[PDB]
């Protein structure tokens, strides 16, 4: 589903300011990761990127294809690709506390200025 | 004899737009005799001071091209605009390479005409208000800013992707736009990018008069997001100076000039 970025801000509250980065950023960072496409899948470089946070499946997530990754948010990667984001988020958590913010490319070029327009004024 | 007002008296403003009904362009030049062969349009009303070249990326999109042809053409002569319909299709099996194929539209068009403004447009957006006109400003132009896709809104400040117009002047200004971008994502940022180096500002319609449908589509398996965009876009400052008009090659394999539009089939290389 192609979610908005309000229905985004609000499904990760929970992920605000860990590690530093806030809800502006992580707007930010998803619109340009997955354009806010919960089913978003991208296969590059041997591996696959999954859901909204494109959490790839050569670490991360055990799929069919790569069966034996370390798979260190233990979940199957097709949970990533629904809209129960609570799983997700936890995932990614897990990165930012292992990897840190730029696991995700997109964050540095296009999210470090002009963050205000990210914000969602909806309650 | 006398120049076109400023705005356009024919104008109707909003416009149903639905890709449900078939297109048949024997029709579509049946109730546009006015444009000749190429794609060439020119007020007899008036004198127009808006010589647009309207140049199309392409490749296997022809049920796309049919409609964007069905709905421009009488929006665009209800503009009152001096223009011609290029499309760039690009020939081959690489990644497709947006913005090289609008260089190349760019070089090509003015082959056929002294042009002065270019309008470069994804072939799959159509705009639901002709009050966006499809023509050049002070500044450069963003056309596509309230595309359904995102939900009728302009997604991010910075984007300059879809749909957009720059002068003669503007696109001279910046090197033209990248050749080294392939695959899907982050050309249109690399241009925004060497706009804003350059000392300029991104101008645009509001987002009632810049509503715009896209014609959706299955993901192209020969358009895979670009592994490398991120990094591409974080150094333009530099690789606008060595990338762009100053290094643009490629080979025209066929010129076809049809009733509605010109369509020129290039080879544009492969991923250096
Ligand atoms: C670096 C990158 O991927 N940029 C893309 C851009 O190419 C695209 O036009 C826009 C709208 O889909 O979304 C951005 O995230
Ligand atoms: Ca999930």
């Amino acid at each position: 589903t192609e979610l908005t970025k309000c229905k985004v801000s609000h499904a990760i509250k929970d992920i605000d300011g860990y590690q530093g980065i806030s809800l502006l950023e992580w707007a930010c960072v998803l619109f340009h990761t997955s354009g806010y496409d919960t089913q978003a899948v991208v296969n590059d470089n041997g591996s696959t990127e999954y859901g909204l946070f494109q959490i790839s499946d050569r670490f991360w997530c055990k799929s069919s294809e790569f069966p034996e990754s370390e798979n260190i948010c233990g979940i199957s990667c097709d949970k990533l690709l629904d809209d129960e984001l609570d799983d997700d988020i936890a995932c990614a958590k897990k990165i930012l506390a292992i990897k840190g913010i730029d696991y995700w490319k997109a964050y540095k070029p296009m999210c470090s200025e002009k963050l205000e327009q990210w914000r969602c004024e909806k309650p | 004899l006398t120049a076109c007002p400023e705005e356009s008296p024919l104008l109707v403003g909003p416009m149903l737009i639905e890709f449900n009904i078939p297109v048949d362009l024997k029709l579509v030049e049946q109730q546009n005799p006015k444009v000749k062969l190429g794609g060439r349009y020119t007020p007899m009303d008036c004198i127009s001071p808006h010589k647009v070249a309207i140049i199309i990326p392409f490749r296997n999109r022809q049920e796309h091209l049919k409609y964007w042809l069905y709905y421009l053409h009488p929006i665009l002569q209800r503009q009152q605009l001096d223009y011609g319909i290029y499309v760039i299709n690009q020939a081959g099996e690489s990644m497709f390479n947006r913005a090289k194929l609008l260089n190349v539209g760019f070089k090509e068009a003015l082959k056929d005409y002294d042009y002065n403004c270019f309008v470069f447009s994804d072939v799959d957006l159509i705009p639901m208000n002709d009050h966006n006109t499809y023509r050049c400003f002070s500044q450069p132009r963003h056309i596509s800013v309230a595309m359904d896709k995102f939900g009728f809104s302009l997604p991010y400040v910075q984007y300059f992707g879809g749909v957009s117009a720059l002068s003669k002047q503007q696109f001279l200004s910046i090197n033209g736009f990248p050749n080294n971008y392939w695959g899907w994502g982050g050309e249109d940022d690399d241009i925004y990018n060497r706009l804003a180096f350059r000392g300029m500002s991104v101008s645009r319609p509001n987002a009632v008069i810049g509503k715009c449908r896209m014609i959706r589509h299955s993901r192209d398996k020969k358009n895979e997001p670009n592994p490398q965009r991120f990094d591409r876009i974080a150094h333009t400052k530099e690789t606008m100076l060595s990338d762009g008009l100053n290094s643009l090659t490629y080979m025209v394999l066929e010129v076809q000039r049809y009733p509605l539009y010109t369509k020129i089939t290039v080879d544009i290389g492969t991923p250096s």
